[PDB]
RNA sequence: UCCGUGAUAGUUUAAUGGUCAGAAUGGGCGCUUGUCGCGUGCCAGAUCGGGGUUCAAUUCCCCGUCGCGGAGCCA
RNA sequence: AAAAGACUUCA
RNA sequence: GCGCGACCCCAGGUCAGGCGGGACUACCGCUGAGUUUAAGCAUAUAAAUAAGCGGAGGAGAAGAAACUUACAAGGAUUCCC
RNA sequence: UGAAACACGGACCAAGGAGUCUGACAUGCGUGCGAGUCGACGGGUUCUGAAACCUGGGAUGCGCAAGGAAGCUGACGAGCGGGAGGCCCUCACGGGCCGCACCGCUGGCCGACCCUGAUCUUCUGUGAAGGGUUCGAGUUGGAGCACGCCUGUCGGGACCCG
RNA sequence: GUUCGUCUGACUUGGGUAUAGGGGCGAAAGACUAAUCGAACCAUCUAGUAGCUGGUUCCCUCCGAAGUUUCCCUCAGGAUAGCUGGAGCCCAUUACGAGUUCUAUCAGGUAAAGCCAAUGAUUAGAGGCAUUGGGGACGCAACGUCCUCGACCUAUUCUCAAACUUUAAAUAGGUAGGAUGGCGCGGCUGCUUCGGUGAGCCGUGCCAUGGAAUCGGGUGCUCCAAGUGGGCCAUUUUUGGUAAGCAGAACUGGCGAUGCGGGAUGAACCGGAAGCCGGGUUACGGUGCCCAACUGCGCGCUAACCUAGAACCCACAAAGGGU
RNA sequence: CAACUAGCCCCGAAAAUGGAUGGCGCUGAAGCGCGCGACCCACACCCGGCCAUCUGGGCGAGUGCCAUGCCCCGAUGAGUA
RNA sequence: UGAUUUCUGCCCAGUGCUCUGAAUGUCAAAGUGAAGAAAUUCAACCAAGCGCGGGUAAACGGCGGGAGUAACUAUGACUCUCUUAAGGUAGCCAAAUGCCUCGUCAUCUAAUUAGUGACGCGCAUGAAUGAAUGGAUUAACGAGAUUCCCACUGUCCCUGUC
RNA sequence: CCGGGCGGAAGACAUUGUCAGGUGGGGAGUUUGGCUGGGGCGGCCAAUCUGUUAAAAGAUAACGCAGGUGUCCUAAGAUGAGCUCAACGAGAACAGAAAUCUCGUGUGGAACAAAAGGGUAAAAGCUCGUUUGAUUCUGAUUUCCAGUACGAAUACGAACCGUGAAAGCGUGGCCUAUCGAUCCUUUAGACUUCGGAGUUUGAAGCUAGAGGUGUCAGAAAAGUUACCACAGGGAUUACUGGCUUGUGGCAGCCAAGCGUUCAUAGCGACGUUGCUUUUUGAUCCUUCGAUGUCGGCUCUUCCUAUCAUUGCGAAGCAGAAUUCACCAAGUGUUGGAUUGUUCACCCACCAAUAGGGAACGUGAGCUGGGUUUAGACCGUCGUGAGACAGGUUAGUUUUACCCU
């Protein structure tokens, strides 16, 4: 049989873990008291701080107002066109301007948003990677449901109470243009949780990996293995609908 | 193997006939269940579902050669006695006739 | 070479369960056609040599010739 | 409408 | 509200006192192999053993039958034959 | 197979150093007692781990044969041939008589198995009686048991070492 | 040591810190993880197992093997039988027994022979013979004729056979040659006889050296156990193979379990099995000297410059040539 | 004169560390074939002495006692496991 | 799989994989109903799985053979016929891949089984098993493999001396 | 202002627990014959049969010879009666070489399922008739042989049947091959037991059959290892040496021919006799608790079947090239190109560029290029791991001071 393979090593341990501590802080969205007809929770952009933990920025929005139980501060996700000293409004009756976060119901149909909540208060689930955005496809006067076409292309039923931020997320185009070094690739992966070089299954020994062994270079068997297959067995292209190079599409639900 | 008539006369062992009389050949086989058998032994000593001595499957215990597999069943007391060793393969029966030899057309 | 595997009409290759063998194409013959061709009707086997078994062998064995493949170490 | 192809030299 | 008693639930470097670890020969539980044997090896054997872990005493466990029996019935428990 | 071996080990020497011990077994041999035998779990007792004494036994045997239920229930009781030795006769050679050990053989009897099934009888029991190419570690005129030693045998680390 | 790769980055390197054994880590070599890595090291289970290698400890006596049969995941080993010893058990020249011969009588298909005996192979002719194998010539034709070539047929002829044999040896092999026998007498049976007819088995009587030869410094019998379970060689017989100091059988003797003497020398060949000695006498093989012993006698042969010759096995050797 | 028969010698007959009737050497042999005597000669054979073993005897009637002793026999004895 | 440039053809039969597919088949337990005094027995239902259908090769991989046919000749553009899942296309090739093989040849050297470029029916090449990189004397980078030239030198002729 | 349901989502769904089916090299444990001229590849000589080998009783082997066996049959069994065949000749509309019919002759030359070999004639064949013993019981006996099991065979008994006039014969096939433990199940026997007593289901027994192990006296089993490990082995390979000399090399005999003529100057068919180990196998004798592979580099000795040179004999030797034979290893027998290759093949010299051996001379003398480890690439084969008598590259050469 064989020695245990590299995926199972995730587990726990500092060696497989990243420096999550170095990362600059919470990405959280401050949970609305009530109201917010322009500036009842007023944020001031004072910096746009780079996050090393995803290599794209979150705008530092500083809410500062006192009381004692007032909860405030820290990083809302950056959108395009935001500037320092511009005010950010967070809540129900907020004005429709880019960078403001408000329930999706009050945002009109056909409107580009970044971040959505996959149930209220989970703070940002859909579209967070750069140059991506969801577009809210349908509403109607529907109390129950706001329908959003996601960047995956899926049409999703999600509650109308769920907050979204106007605009698209910033730092777009990031992945599109090529690294042009192995060394540039190393630096990005080092800062995030990934081990950098990919050794091929063929190059590994038969003990370590199913595809290993053989005098000449080859994968011995069919790459495609079942989804129902257990851990250890489940390798290669898992449950591929098709292979070889042509004519697919994005996730395409119908309603 | 061979067509051998379904109607033959043969001895009765039993003591109310105890002579040759007509008998109609038909096979009777059944099989087991009642739990009192091998199956109780299997239940106890499987011991995590390990099959053990239930497998003689590989190295063939399957060949196409049998012996006689006949019991000729009496129509005069219905008690009947088994016949001794002879060679078969299959065994032809159908309600017989003869398998009459000498063909003109 | 050892262990396998075939051969059947001019050519290329189907088939049988023991009594019995085909197709296609080529060719040979008319017809189509100004005239050939396409098309259209007609036609034609040592089932390798070889013995045996068997009522009866193209068919089921055995041998051999030829033509093939595939194996043959520590080399 | 699709079944319609060839066809020696001096000429 | 304050609810005498109290009800229910918290807190004392709280009043008088108590627990851990050891020993672990022997003992009482728990939990648990394989070599080996089968001239191979899995069922089985080793063994309900070794290893692992906890807990007492000078002994410990057991203990007055929801027993054994099929008899003019034996009669808690233990050990030996 | 063959070691001087161009097989293998061994510079030399001292001292260690390997078929043992046991439980349960077979044979042999010895000892006791003997249709019994075996004290020692135990108790009595003591000069004190002893020795002495003693109990009912229990174990094994004295009858078996079946898978089991069980078995008229195993007591009628045996011949023949070669037989040591003795006896008798004969001077002896031999003859006759009795014949053991032991061996071979032919029967009867018992159980299991199969037939046979009287008189009787709580109604299917009964088992006189006559048999059988079946079969038994039986009876047909038992021998064991205890102890010990060698050697064999098995479990044990098990001749020693890997 | 020299020579040399890199030397501002996927750089170098320390400390602190994380990941531990079917686990880690790996820019991946099964590499490395404290001189330790195709699963670390340590202790324990464990005094683990191993048909296999090594070693296995005082003496003398007497007897004394076998590598074979049968079964086996068995062919490096067990069971099994045999051989071998022990303990005996029973008689004792009575008795019967025998790797033996004779006699008398069976069985046998090898050597060989045979083929004009059957079967199979196979050579050569010769001579016949056709209502239908083929040609030609003579013919109108023929129930015509003649040549020709084939078949066949007949008497010959030639040579062979493990899987041919009528035939058919030798050496081998079996049985018998008596008291464990014969005969007389007279009993029983469900057998057998249409019948006491017969068969078998019982009691009783008669007949000895007497049933060819020879031997039994005795034999017969029972229990139990060790070792062996790889054999090897020579003469003879023999299968495969060009052959082989080869592989495999048949018979026997050896070696193994064998020195001594001989073959210069040699585990197996030759001679002979070996207590301890003196004296004698031999075997094998020798007698010129080595080397104990006739340079003895007798009668021949041999002159070898292209290898004089000189003791079975055995250390090689041929066709063919010589005035 | 020719063809043969078969003796020895010659040829055929050429290998490597130098070399082997074992050696020296041997020519009316010490060669080769053969005969005849004499002779030499194994742990063999014989005779005698002697050992143990085996076999058959024998001698205890006590009061010299090994009586499993002592004494007479004859044959036999290699010896691995 | 291995920079770029460029191009990545054919085949889902097989082994895998996939699915809003299968339509109720096969099909487990619990559960359900019937019989039997019951133990129990039988029936139907029975998911997932299986069977069935579709999709899938930058998944693994695979990617034919016989003949005939050009007016010297040979060869076959041409065409047949069988057969398969599909019949190797673009390319590269006696190549670190060619047994035969030192293939035939233009090649450098006197002489080259080594190197190059053709041909290549290629024993047994080939398209992310990744192929090629715009005639070429086809550049770059390498303690790489290979070959040839020039400088250089005791590597050698032929050795010597310190 | 009032409401102790923090506030949302989700909601008897998920979840969780326990059985149940599936899946599961991911991980576990384990296995992956023997005979065998090493062992693998291959084959079955693995359980069996026929004739022969097998050397005339018997026993009797080899991966000895020529083959065969996992079947076939309600008759191809059993029994009786009838009949006689293979073949050939001579005849007979059609009909020839073979049709069907007839007679003679006809020892078996046929037929009896099959492999082969026996045997057999008023049959065992062939044909007809009647049939079902191819039956029931349980021993003995013969083979294999431990004088065992098992199978199969023999002949009886005890039953009951069958056939035929009956006497008789019949326990499968004319004889020699054609088959199978305990377990477990299944079937039959109405018997026993289910143990506190019964009754009834069910179950378990005993006796005789069936379902079967072909490694066939009867484990439950697939690969790879050049990443390998360990116990042993020269019982055994690859390598040296030794025996052998088919295969290889060298040398003869005979002489039909060739050579203008003319067998033999020089050659020499068809054959045939030697020698050598300078080819390679065969073998397993010796060595695997250890004899360092191949080539080259270097250096020696020897061998002659002598290429040259010395000195000679032949000639189809006129001269001269050249060819043959003799004594002879005294003395020479070469450099390069390429390949690890010795060998090979060229260039070029030359009097000549002979051939062989010495542990396939030559590694504590070297080199380490080949072969032949661990890295790796490609192709092929393989599901894979891996393999490759296919290619390709890089890869540790230890110790003499002892004795001669």
């Amino acid at each position: 049989m064989g020695r245990v393979i590299r995926a199972q090593r995730k587990g726990a341990g500092s060696v497989f873990k990243s420096h999550t501590h170095h990362r600059k802080g919470p990405a959280r969205f401050r949970s609305l008291d009530f109201g917010e007809r322009n500036g009842y929770l007023k944020g001031v952009v004072t910096d746009i701080i780079h996050d090393p933990g995803r290599g794209a920025p979150l705008a530092k929005v500083t809410f500062r107002h006192p009381f004692r139980y007032k909860h405030q501060k820290e990083l809302f996700v950056a959108a395009e066109g935001m500037y320092t000293g511009q005010f950010v409004y967070c809540g129900r009756r907020a004005t429709l301007s880019i960078g403001n976060v408000l329930p999706i119901r009050s945002v009109p149909e056909g409107a580009v948003v970044c971040n959505v909540e996959h149930h209220v208060g989970d703070r940002g689930v859909f579209a967070r990677a750069s140059g991506d955005y969801a577009i809210v496809i349908s509403h109607n006067p529907d109390n129950g449901t706001s329908r959003i076409k996601l960047p995956s292309g899926a049409k999703k039923i999600v509650p109308s109470s769920c907050r979204a931020m106007i605009g698209q997320v910033a730092g777009g185009g990031r992945t599109e243009k090529p690294m042009l070094k192995a060394g540039n690739a190393y630096h990005k992966y080092r800062v995030k949780r990934n081990c950098w070089p990919k050794v091929r299954g063929v190059a590994m020994n038969p003990v370590e990996h199913p595809h290993g062994g053989g005098n000449h270079q080859h994968i011995g068997h069919a790459s495609t293995v079942r989804r129902d297959a257990p851990p250890g067995q489940k390798v290669g292209l898992i449950a591929a609908r098709r292979t070889g190079r042509l004519r697919g599409q994005a996730a395409a639900t119908a309603a | 193997m061979v067509n051998v008539p379904k109607t033959k006369k043969t001895y009765c062992k039993n003591k109310e006939c105890r002579k040759h009389t007509l008998h109609k050949v038909t096979q009777y086989k059944k099989g087991k269940d009642s739990l009192s058998a091998q199956g109780k032994r299997r239940y106890d000593r499987k011991q995590s579902g390990y099959g053990g001595q239930t497998k003689p499957v590989f190295h063939k215990k399957a060949k196409t050669t049998k012996k006689i597999v006949l019991k000729l069943q009496c129509q005069s007391c219905k008690h009947y006695s088994q016949h001794p060793i002879k060679r078969c393969k299959h065994f032809e029966i159908g309600g017989d006739k003869k398998g009459k030899g000498t063909s003109l057309f």
